[PDB]
This record gives structure tokens, C-alpha cells and sequence, in this order.
RNA sequence: CUACAGUCGCGAAACGUACGUCC
RNA sequence: GGACGUACGUUUCGCGACUGUAG
């Protein structure tokens, strides 16, 4: 309502019709200043002439958020504001929506794909458009697809009225960059890329500025590990006892994999997991009715090794018991799912050492010491102050409800309430308002920036526990990395004008030039009829003359004899995207199979079993070898598309 | 020093002083170490910034004498030994206890929370009668501002508990004359 | 915690008197206490405001690990702040900042050269204490001599401000190719002032407490002799008769292209002779276009089979006739397939003709390899000796050392045994317990030394001399007087920089004539000079459309020469930011210069000279 | 040589001789050299340091006596004489043997760490008796103690054997007169 | 100056898994 | 189903530089 400052020592590069990169830590104060912008944007056109500024949101909320702001702003003036989704954007057109309004603040996904499709075929029919988060304008993203087609307009020659490109930010980024200049190297790409000029910056208003700053203090603290592991000694010998079971089917198996010495609980081991199972599928041994049984008992030998594997981090970073009780879970799930001569073979080997595994995880002796101080650092600051709000960043999801159980439970922990967000004193989450001065980053590496409402900043701790010094390492580097980004930005203003948008005429024409030569045309399709098989019983489910393309993205199987090959079940979170619902959810058809193939869905009238690539393997019936394409782009076929009039 | 010498000064034992703590050699002078150090595991470490002193119970003559300047926030009182290493001081059943809350401000903990004024004392001492429960603390020479009196139930010896905030390095409190 | 020993810490009196040491601490990491109790007193002496900064260069990265592991459990406790660079970390975080918030840093020297070298870092005054590891290492261009070649060109000269402590950690001088006690003392001297110190401190008091440590073992020659009945070397010695008549009636000049002159079958002389030859065969110009390519690929192609023979007849001579004959047998199948050539048929027929023959003598028990039944022998008697000894076998080659796994698999009575290559018994290790057996390598512990040629032992005896010649030099110089030793030293340092600062012009001439680059085995065009394009200044590549109709392609491709029957691998195709372009080597060609009628060869990218042309995309 | 003599000392043969071993033409006294002596190489060779005898076996007249004095590591038994001959003396299932180890104990194979007291003995003496199952060993002086139990399967060829390390040259086993 | 093993540094590329977002 | 981004880990390739051994 009435503004500040800083708020307009911003917005006056903008006012003036050139491009800025305006780049300020408060929440609120982004949307203040895209208002203040858009106000004057409006009322500086003669008779008759309407202004069409849109304003890109990445993200749902926020969106939804700067919708309700725009729209009760802008309704005493008569300006016409609406937005659209992807949960908007089916059933209504486009086009009569852009022609028809004047502050649209559509997501960037729905411009691109109309873009591609020929509906507004110029981004001259818009005179303002403002990036909200333009950080992320960098390779491939949606705001960067856009300033593609911005860029081929005005660097073409064939240029009309293009509009004023402005940015919001709240971090420029440094990215790779070791030493000043490369750091101004990467800004100024980021400037070529984004076609502005000008940097803004609060400069004469720093007491306004600190004033609201949300800047805590930070306080490493490295936490070494346990000395006596017991569990990871067991799991151990469970783990070469597998890996010695699965070699008396496999003789050759250490000749499929590059890898040298392998440690079991490390993501090297989870590497090689994955390359034995996948290089274990591509067996052509002539029986092919014990291949079917070679190669299942294959992937059931390597999915156990890599429940272990988690089984064994999960141990490393949470409590010891939820290690078992994922374990526990997930053999409840395959007595649950079917057995045979292997799988009771194999929950029979683990229920000989439940029992000392039970035993040896309730020691009241063998806590994590990272949990054992993370409990002392909570049951410090709260007796200090009882009125203390804090938030856990955590790694995994996996590991978001370990702790959420963990202080369900706890003596010396009785008067917090988890508040998983993935009447709350703590808040257990994964990736993220403000309110909360005491942030404590469990073992998790831009930083995590809460600079987000209209408050204040009041002084708040960011303990950063973990248990390797690579993690300690990386944020040491990382204030110094925002130490020369700030440098970077104030010698970049101090330049011409006239020299500055010279300097990056050259960058955009180099990478213009750079992404027009990478325009190569598609492969020659591989005419002759292929085959799929399952990766898990390696049956039959279908030719690849019976697949259909839906809008050049998505795949579907047309045949008659794929309808008993797979069972349909129910979708955990049914939703809509772009003309879709996911209704099921299908499996293999087999006795024991039950391999996860795809997603059956409703497009337009129909259910088609949409399947994926990921779960199959593709086999040539000329010669007879089997390979693995792990995207449907990369598997070269011909592709021939969807017509409803057949069926 | 100034009244009747009643008490000699307490000393920090080694096993029931919790894991972050690092008196020194001479166990007067309690500090807060840079990173926790692998100690003993058993039933008397406190898991918190907690220690307690070996004097043990008389009559009726005891007063103690501690520096707590330039320390960040403490809390002062006394507590049994028969009490559970994992509790809070002040906050058991019976161990009363002054507190230098993070409002800066001097308040109690009794069983409730009464409250001080904004004082903070760079010297207080605590006046004890043990064969009735009696508590006053008289800061510095200020005719023996006590300004507040605790009943004790002794029914157990009375070595004397201290918190200190225990995230700060270097932090630390020393125990002086009386 | 661990405990200090009297030794450390009369290692360490010394260096923490303020003079820059030479430590000669022997093995058993104990040289690795010393270090930590140096740093420990050195981090302490600063009064309260400033501060020490110690490096500690490490020069492997397990040992640089585990440097950095050590010194994070040991210092950690105390508030200092330890840290690591290497090249293992990514291109982050300018050098000078962590070494400005930290105390104890492990560089690998490189690094420390490479920002000397640009001047990131300004200066070696930014440290108080060096440490080495390894100091005997310090030589003609080690990188430990580019930081001492800053360290003193600092010191003489532009005089700037205090200078770190330099300390050295070795274990065993290493006074090699001197005679006698004169030039062991010139030599040690020498290092003594490369390192710019002036103690050689060890232990002399309680040198029976270091005996209660380490062990020095007693040895065993074994002087063993070849065998007799050579039909294997019989008939590939005809073999190679017969080569070498096709190729001397093919060029009639071949015994003059050499300069080796007699010429022994099985050895490095030959080896040396076949290379030469080699070098000497493909450098022709002449007015035939097609003979050139002709005799060149003849030659190519007999003098390879030659080498292969040589090479056979080196790897027989030291394992069994088994391994030789499956390395020639695989060597004839990757050529057979290569490329269809009348003379690649003559000569897989001509040794196919003999193959079963070498099969019939070779895998024969009578005809046993003696220095291996030998090495049998002693690893029976010493593990029936002793069931619980561990061998750690030390060989020459690589190849000889998968050859020797392939015979301890292929040995029924060593059914006990597991190799090793770098839970386990023997290790077979090739130039990195209680038997330290060397394979022709030039408490309860022993060491052997098999050999099939006497003089070698009198290379074991000469080392033995030098080792006694050099505990008596630094018992000579460690008695000497400090400041004589100090003027020695300041004047051996004085000129040595005077002849480091009088010849270091090597400027070469870019060269501005065109040229061509012809193939290495058949000779054909390929490109032109005024063509290739390099990228970074590292991955040459030629931009041309010419060039791409002149290689067939089979990690990623690998390039080979288009020609009918060539099968010359040029290069690789590798991935740019962008592009697709093929790299080549010019390890595979002749360059041509086409003013003149030269055909000079190279072996390096960096050694040809032209004109280079930056690659871009327009 | 106390009570009645049976049989007569055993002879070596040259066609199974050590290829480190300098037994004379008395065929009773053995000597160890530093260079292995070439000889032909062939099935009978035995390539290891286990020596044989040349008896031919009998009922139950058996006696002959080794002076096992100035030998570090030494092995002498009598065992089966059909075996492979890359196979070495104490590892087969049928050996009547003792091997007296370097780490200083008396051990002896029955295929089985069979391990027994601490003796150093000085002059060895293989008394055999197949007819009659009873094997004794008298050592030295000690009221003839046998310090060793076999039992046999008499139902092969039993010749005596030698096996000793050795790497020690001028070591020597010698054979006396009863 | 030829082969042989051992090492370090600088740049380019691909892959796996996990997390978050959008259609 | 698909696309994008981020973090961790692994592998590959090219270009240099250095030491030792034997000829
Ligand atoms: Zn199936
Ligand atoms: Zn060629």
C-alpha cells in the first residue's frame, strides 16, 4: 500500500524501459517491487494502447499466491488478471485467454508447449515479461527454452516490438567458479542469457536492508562415527552369503562389472549392484525356460543385496532400529507378494539371525553419536528458552520419518511435536517459513535460503552436524563463493552502458551460433519389427509394430494379446496432467513376476496401458541379442502414431 | 571473607561431570571444551552440561562461593544425587535452583517459576542452613541482598548442582573464595 | 592415545631448535609421530595474536590420504584447523583462501608449483614450516626442486621478509652412482644444500631401542642357471633367421640402417636394433608413389613380426614357454584379422606350419623353467616350515607377473595358495610380512634373490658397499663444524643458481611452412598442417572435409587409416562441449615437409613445430 | 644295543636323491651344499628335501639308529612308499612321522596337528614292528621310552624316510652302528 | 637416446542413484 | 508416463610434466 525505500531504489532501473537483473533477499519485497513495475508499466501508454505484461511462476503456490496478490490489486483500475496451470490449461483455450487480459501470470511449461505448437506464435504480442526466480534461466529450463525463442527474434534481424525482459532474483549465483573473474565470467553469461543490462542493488539503503535480512550465525560441528559396528558386521556376513549364493548360478559374474574393490554401505557398492542386475539381464542361453528361471533368481539375489545396501545407510545416518524395521517391512512385503523355492530360501536365511539382529539393535550403548549430540543441541537451546522453533533439513526421505519416530519415544525428548511437512515446536523436512529462529542441517549440503515472509530477522543458529569433513569443506567454501559473488556484482556495475550491452551481443551470438549448429535431424529409423520382453521374466508381452505414439512423448500398446499379459492395480495418488488421470497401475501377468511396467490411464474416451521403456528389454528377433535402452528417445524405431478410429 | 567463614569450597568430580565439560587439573575451574571428548559410558554422566561437587551435609554450615562472571547464561542451585542423570536442573521433583533465563533475566525454578529483577551478578553465594532448608543468596556487599529464600527437604546430602549454556567454547566458570 | 618413544623425540630435539633438518628416520611409521610432535611444538611457540602455518607435502594420494586422516584424529582435538588439497578436489576455492583459514594444510607439490606459477599464491613467506616427505626425492626436477628453486631465489637475492623452517623426512639418503666416501660426501653435501639445511640428525644413543624395532633381514642368493636344450629357441631363432633374410633380400640396405652392429637374439640389444630400424625404415623419399608405400608396409609389417619375436623370445626366457605362446598365438589372431596382406599369409602360414611342433616341446614337464621350479621349491619348504608366513613377490614386468598368477593356478601342488595383484597369502607386486622374495628384481623375516645371470649379486654387493659407504659419509659430515658447513653449503646454493640463471633460453622458432602428414605404416596423404585445429591447446584434431573421407571407424570409436589393408589406428573419436571431432596422434605418422623433401618423424605433439591455429566453431 | 638286534640300518638310493644333497658312497650320511646339483628331472626325482631308503620290507624285524645331533630342522619317519612323487612326507593320511617344527615343540602328523612335549632329541632310533603292532623311539639313556604312538595300516610298503630343512649348509644326518 | 615399470597435474566427456519441480 | 534442475558417487579419454631401472 504505501512503499519504501529500498523498494524504489530498486524499481528505478526498471521504470526507465531497460532490462535488470534485480536482486533483493526479502520476500515480500519481490512482489512489492514486480508491483511497483507493473504499475508504472501500465499507466505510460498514449490512447488506446494496452500494456500485456505477464509474470512467470515456477512453482504451484507460488503461483496460486501471486494470482490472489495480482487480482486484488489490480481490480479498482479494471485490469483483466488471470492465470493458468496445467491443471487450467485443458478444456479452454489459450488464445482467447492472451488476447482477452492484461496481467496473465501463467507457468512456463504452458508457454513453451504453445510455443511448439503454433498458438501465440510471437512473443512480441506481450509488451512486459518478468522472470520470478531467474537463476534457474541456465541450460534447457523452461525460462531459458523461452529466451530462446526471444533471442532468435531479436538477433534474426527480423525484430519487432520485443519487450522489457526484466528478472527477479534473490541469489545470482556463482555456480563453478574459483577465482573472481570467473565468477564475473558467469554472471555475465547469466546477463547475456537473460538480455538485460543493468543490475540492480540496494545501495543507499542498507539500514533498511539489515533490518530485514533473516542473517544467522553458523556452527560447524564435526561428529565422528561409531567404533563397534555390530550390525554392519552382520549385515556383512549376510551380504557375502548372498553374494556367494548367486555366484553357483553365475560363474563369470566378477567379469561384469569395471569396478575395483567394492565396500559394502558406501553408493560405489549400490553402482555395482546395478550394473551386475542390468548386465544380468541380457542373457540368450538356448533353453530360454530356465533363462526364465536364471534370470529371476538374479534380480531376487540382487534386489536383496540392495536392500541391505540401504539397509546398512539407513543404519549409518538414522538410529540403528529402523534399519531393521525396513528390513522387517520389506520382508513382510515379499511374504505378502508370493514365494517360491528362493525367496522362502532367503527369508529363511534372515530369520536365523533376526533374533540376534533384534538383540544387538535395542543396546542402550549403541546409540549414533550424531543422533546422541543432536539430542544434547536440542535439549540445550529449548531449557535455555522454551520458545524456540526449529526446523531439521534432512537428506532422504527415508530418513525424514526415522527421525520423526525417533523423538516419538525419546526420554530427555518429551516436549517436541514432529512436524513433517516433506501446535509444531520442530519441523522434520526434506527440501523446503521465517517464523523458525534455529535451522539445523542433518548431514545436507546454493544455501538453503529462508529469506521468505514479510517479518523480520531477530537472530537465529544454523548448527551443521555430519560425519565427514568433505561437508564442513564445502560450506567453508561456499561463504567465500557469496563473498566474491557480491564483489563480482559491484565490478560489473561500474561499467558503460554502451560498452555493456556490446559485451554481451558477443555472448549471445557465439551461443546462438553454438545451438544452431547442435540442429542435427533424427537417425534413420531401424524399419525391422522388434520385440519386448520383461526384465524380470523375460516372457513375451509384445512387437514393436503394436506401439503407438500419443503426443510424441508418451507410449501405448494397441494389441489384443497384451490384454491378458498384464494385471491392473489401483493407483496410490491418482492425478491429471495435460490430457491425462492416472487410473492403474499395471504388473506382469506371470505366477511370480509382478514387475512394475507402466501406468493405465484415461486420455480422451479410452484406458490404454501407457508403458515405459525402463522395464522392459528390447530383443531383435533377426539375430537374436537383447539390449537395454533405458529412455524411449534413445530407442530408434518406427515410430508410428495414435489413431483412434482403429480401435 | 566478609561474614563468618562457613563451608570450604566445592571441587568438580570426573565421573558424574557430563560428556561436554573439561575441568582442569586443579577441578576449580570448569570450562567448556571446543569439541566433545570420548569419556567413560555409564549410569553418572549427565549427557548435558550438568556437574556436581563432593561436599557433603552438615548441620547447618555451608556457603559456597563460585565466579560466574562472563559466562553466558548459568543456572545455580542445588540438587541430591539420588536424582536421574538424564533430568534437568531445577526441573525434578525437589532441586531448587536459580536461573539467568535468555530474557536476561534472573529467575528461580522451585518443584514454579518465580522471578527476580534484571539483575546479573559477576559474584553470588549461596547461604545454606541444612538442618532446616534454608537459601539465601547474597550477591556483593549490598547489606546481603538475598531476594530470595527456598524451603529444602533434607532428606538427602546437598551437593550442589550448575548448568552453564554449554554451546559456546571457551565459555566458562571458576570457583573462587568465599 | 599412542606413546612417544625416546628416539622420537631425540629425532625431533633438533629441528625444534629453530634450523632447518634433514630427519633420516628409518621405516615402521615412525617418521610419522616425528612429524606430529614437530608440528605440535611448532603450532605452539607463537605468542598470543599471530600465528604458524604448517605444509606438509605428501606426493601419492594414499599417502597424501592418509597423511591428512592421521593429522585430522591427531589435531582436531587441540582447535586447529587441518585441512586438504589435491587434485582430487575439483577446480573450487582459490588456494590463498583456504590457506588463509587454516593451519596445517597437506598440498601435493604440484599444486604449490602450479600457484606459484600464476601468482595466486604470492609468495613461500606465507608459511612458517615446511614439511617433505620423501626429501631424497629433491633432485634434478622434481617438483620438491621447483619450490626449493622458489624458496632460494627468494632467499639470495630481492630480500623479503622470514622464510619458512624447512624440514625433511627421508629414510635413506640414497647416494647412488657414487664410488667411494669422497663422492658420497659431495653428493650428501649436495642434497644437504639443495634442501637449504644443516642437520642430518638420527638416532645414536639408544640405537639398540631402534634394534628392538626394526629387522633387518638376513639374505639368500640363489645363483641359478639357464636351460640347455632350447628347441623352443631353436626354431623361433630360425624363425626370425628367415624374417630377417626376406627383409635383407627385400632392402638390401638393412645392415647399414643400424648403427648396433652385433646383434643378439633375446636381449634389449636387439630390441634397440629392431627400433632403429624401425625409426629408419619409413623415413624414404622417393620417385615412386606407390613402391614407397609398398616397401615401407613390407618392412612395417616384418620388422613388427620381429620385434614380437624378440619380445616372445625376453618373455620366454623369464616364464614359462606356455605364457610366450599364448601371447604369440593372440598377437597372430589380432594381425590375422587386421589386415589381409600376401605377407601377413606368408607369415602366419610359415609360423602355423611350426605352431603344433612348439606345442609338442613347450608343454612338456621335462622342460621345466629352472629359476621357477626353484621359486617352487623355496615357497614349499618355507610354508611347510612355516604354515602361516606371507609372501609379497616382487617381479619385473607386468605381463610376467599375470603370467606368474596364470602358473601358481596352473601348479596343482600350490592348491593352498591365493595371489594377489596390485584374506590372502602371496602377493605378487611389481615395484611398489615375513618373505620378501624378489623375482629378478634390480621377526622371522626373509629375503631371496633369484636370478639367472651372475652379476647381478655383484650389483647386490655394490649396493651393500654404497649402504655402508653412506652411513659412513653422514657419520663423517655429522661430526663436522656448523659454520664451515654453512659457507659450504651458501656457496654450493651460489652456484648452483649462478648456472640455473645463464642457460634457460630453450625458445624455439614457430615454423611457417606448410607440410603434409602421411600414415606411419602404409604412407598416404592424410592431411596438410595449414589444417588441423587445436582446441584448448591440448586435443589436436583436424578440421577438414578431405580428412573425412581418409579414416574408417570401428569407451567411444576408435579411428583406424582407410586404405585397403592398413588397420593403423590414427586417433579417437571424442565428444567436445558440443561437437564430434576425432583427435589424432601423431605418435601414428611421418611428417613431410613440402618445400623440402624431408620426412622427418616425431614422437610428441609437443616437439613438432608449426604455426597453431585455435579451433572454433565458424 | 641292549637287548638282541633284528634288522640291519637301511641304504639310500640314488635314484631318488634330494637335489640339494651330498650323500656319499656309505649311503648312510647325508650333507647339504649351497648350489642344487643338476641332475636329470623326471618322475622318480623328488625336487624336495625328503630323502628315502632302499630296504625291503619284512614282517617284524625292524631297527636302526640316527644320530640326529647338529641339525637345526629335521623330519625323519617311516611311511607308505607308493605315492606321487610331487607330494612331500607328513601330509598323507598314512605317515608315522614327526616333524619338529622351528617354533620349538616336538609335532608329528597323523593326517591332524598332533603335537606333543618339548624334547630335544639326540640320537633318534626307529624301532618298527609291522607283525606285532608296537612302534617305540628311544631317545637318549631315559629307561628306553618310546615318546611316540603309531598305529599302522600294515597293508603297503613301509619304507623308512628322511625329510629336513636344508637351507643351512654343512648340515649332515648320520647313520652309526648299533 | 631406446625400451621398461611407478607417479603427479591440467582440460573434455559419459553413467548410476537419490532429491525437488513441472507438464 | 514424460521433461527439467540440483546434490553425491563412479568410470572413460586427450594433453603435458617428473623420478627410477637396464642398455
Ligand atoms: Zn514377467
Ligand atoms: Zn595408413
Amino acid at each position: 500500500f504505501k512503499p519504501r525505500n529500498y523498494q524504489l531504489e530498486l524499481a528505478l532501473p526498471a521504470m526507465k524501459g531497460k532490462n535488470t537483473i534485480i536482486c533483493a533477499p526479502t520476500g515480500c519485497g519481490k512482489t512489492f517491487v514486480s508491483l511497483l513495475i507493473c504499475e508504472h508499466h501500465l499507466k505510460k501508454f498514449p490512447q488506446g494502447q494496452k500494456g500485456k505484461v505477464v509474470f512467470f511462476a515456477n512453482q504451484i503456490p507460488v503461483y496460486e499466491q501471486q494470482k490472489s496478490v495480482f487480482s486484488k490489486y489490480f481490480e479498482r483500475h479494471g485490469y483483466r488478471v488471470t492465470g493458468i496451470s496445467g491443471a487450467t490449461a485443458e478444456n479452454v483455450p489459450v488464445e482467447q485467454i492472451v488476447e482477452n487480459n492484461d496481467i496473465i501470470i501463467l507457468t512456463p511449461q504452458i508457454l513453451v508447449n504453445n510455443l511448439k505448437k503454433g498458438t501465440i506464435p510471437s512473443l512480441s504480442i506481450f509488451t512486459l515479461m518478468i522472470f520470478d526466480e531467474c537463476h534457474n534461466t541456465s541450460k534447457q529450463h523452461p525460462y531459458n527454452m523461452i529466451m530462446f525463442n526471444y533471442l532468435d527474434q531479436k538477433l534474426g534481424g527480423s525484430s519487432g516490438p520485443l519487450p522489457q525482459v526484466i528478472g527477479l532474483t534473490a541469489s545470482v549465483g556463482v555456480g563453478d567458479a574459483k577465482n573472481t573473474d570467473e565468477a564475473l565470467d558467469y554472471i555475465c553469461k547469466l546477463c547475456a542469457s537473460l538480455d538485460a543490462s543493468v543490475i540492480a542493488t540496494v545501495k543507499h539503503n542498507l539500514e533498511e536492508l539489515e533490518q530485514v535480512v533473516y542473517k544467522p550465525q553458523k556452527f560447524f560441528r564435526k561428529v565422528e562415527s561409531r567404533i563397534s559396528d555390530k550390525f554392519k558386521y552382520i549385515i556383512a556376513q549376510l551380504m557375502r552369503d548372498t553374494e556367494s549364493l548367486a555366484k553357483r548360478i553365475c560363474k563369470d559374474l566378477e567379469n561384469l562389472s569395471q569396478i575395483q574393490n567394492r565396500e559394502f554401505g558406501t553408493q560405489k557398492y549400490e553402482q555395482w549392484i546395478v550394473t551386475v542386475q542390468k548386465a544380468c539381464m541380457v542373457f540368450q542361453m538356448p533353453d530360454k525356460d530356465e533363462e526364465s528361471r536364471i534370470c529371476k533368481a538374479l534380480f531376487l539375489y540382487t534386489s536383496h543385496l540392495r536392500k541391505y545396501n540401504d539397509a546398512l545407510i539407513i543404519s549409518e545416518h538414522a538410529r540403528m532400529k529402523d534399519a531393521l524395521d525396513y528390513l522387517k517391512d520389506f520382508f513382510s512385503n515379499v511374504r505378502a507378494a508370493g514365494f517360491d523355492e528362493i525367496e522362502q530360501d532367503l527369508t529363511q536365511r534372515f530369520e536365523e539371525k533376526l533374533q540376534e539382529l533384534e538383540s544387538v539393535s535395542r543396546d542402550p550403548s549403541n546409540e549414533n553419536p550424531k543422533l546422541e549430540d543432536l539430542c544434547f543441541i536440542l535439549q540445550e537451546e529449548y531449557h535455555l528458552n522454551p520458545e524456540t522453533i526449529t526446523i531439521l533439513f534432512v537428506k532422504t526421505r527415508a530418513l525424514v520419518d526415522a527421525l520423526k519416530n525417533w523423538i516419538e519415544g525419546n526420554p530427555k525428548l518429551s516436549f517436541l511435536k514432529p512436524g513433517i511437512l516433506t501446535d509444531h515446536n520442530i519441523l522434520i523436512a526434506t527440501s523446503v517459513i521465517a517464523q523458525c529462529n534455529l535451522v539445523i542441517l542433518y548431514e545436507y549440503v546454493i544455501k538453503m535460503i529462508q529469506t521468505r515472509g514479510r517479518g523480520r530477522a531477530r537472530g537465529s543458529k544454523c548448527f551443521l552436524l555430519t560425519s565427514n569433513a568433505g561437508v564442513i569443506e564445502k560450506e567453508q567454501i561456499n561463504m567465500y563463493k557469496e563473498k566474491m559473488m557480491n564483489d563480482s556484482i559491484l565490478r560489473l556495475q561500474t561499467w558503460d552502458e554502451a560498452v555493456f550491452r556490446e559485451k554481451i551481443l558477443h555472448i549471445q551470438t557465439h551461443e546462438k551460433f553454438i545451438r544452431d549448429s547442435q540442429e542435427k535431424p533424427k537417425p534413420v529409423p531401424d524399419k525391422e519389427n522388434k520385440k519386448l520382453l520383461c526384465r524380470k521374466c523375460k516372457a513375451l508381452a509384445c512387437y514393436t509394430a503394436d506401439v503407438r505414439v500419443i503426443e510424441e512423448c508418451h507410449y501405448t500398446v494397441l494389441g489384443d494379446a497384451f490384454k491378458e499379459c498384464f494385471v491392473s492395480r489401483p493407483h496410490p495418488k491418482p492425478k491429471q496432467f495435460s490430457s491425462f488421470e492416472k487410473r492403474a497401475k499395471i504388473f506382469c501377468a506371470r505366477q511370480n513376476c509382478s514387475h512394475d511396467w507402466g501406468i493405465h490411464v484415461k486420455y480422451k474416451t479410452f484406458e490404454i496401458p501407457v508403458i515405459k521403456i525402463e522395464s522392459f528389454v528390447v530383443e531383435d528377433i533377426a539375430t537374436g541379442v537383447q539390449t537395454l535402452y533405458s529412455k524411449w528417445k534413445d530407442f530408434h524405431f518406427e515410430k508410428i502414431p495414435f489413431d483412434p478410429a482403429e480401435m | 571473607s566478609r561474614f563468618a567463614q562457613w563451608a570450604i569450597h566445592p571441587t568438580f568430580n570426573l565421573k558424574s561431570l557430563s560428556c561436554s565439560l573439561e575441568v582442569s587439573k586443579d577441578s576449580r575451574t570448569v570450562t567448556v571444551s571446543h569439541r566433545p571428548q570420548p569419556y567413560r559410558w555409564s549410569c553418572e554422566r549427565f549427557s548435558t552440561s550438568q556437574v556436581l561437587c563432593s561436599q557433603a551435609l552438615s548441620s547447618g554450615k555451608h556457603y559456597w562461593e563460585v565466579d560466574t562472571r562472563n559466562c553466558s547464561h548459568w543456572a545455580v542451585g542445588v540438587a541430591s544425587w539420588e536424582m536421574s542423570r538424564d533430568q534437568v536442573l531445577g526441573r525434578t521433583m525437589d532441586s531448587c535452583c536459580v536461573e539467568w533465563k535468555g530474557t536476561s533475566q534472573l529467575s528461580a525454578w522451585h518443584m514454579k517459576e518465580t522471578v527476580l529483577g534484571s539483575d546479573r551478578p559477576g559474584v553470588v553465594g549461596i547461604w545454606l542452613n541444612l538442618e532446616e532448608g534454608k537459601l539465601a543468596f547474597y550477591s556483593v556487599d549490598n547489606q546481603e541482598k538475598l531476594l530470595y529464600e527456598c524451603t529444602i527437604s533434607a532428606s538427602s546430602p546437598l551437593y550442589p548442582a550448575f548448568w552453564l549454556y554449554g554451546l559456546h567454547p571457551g565459555n566458562y566458570l571458576i570457583i573462587k573464595q568465599v
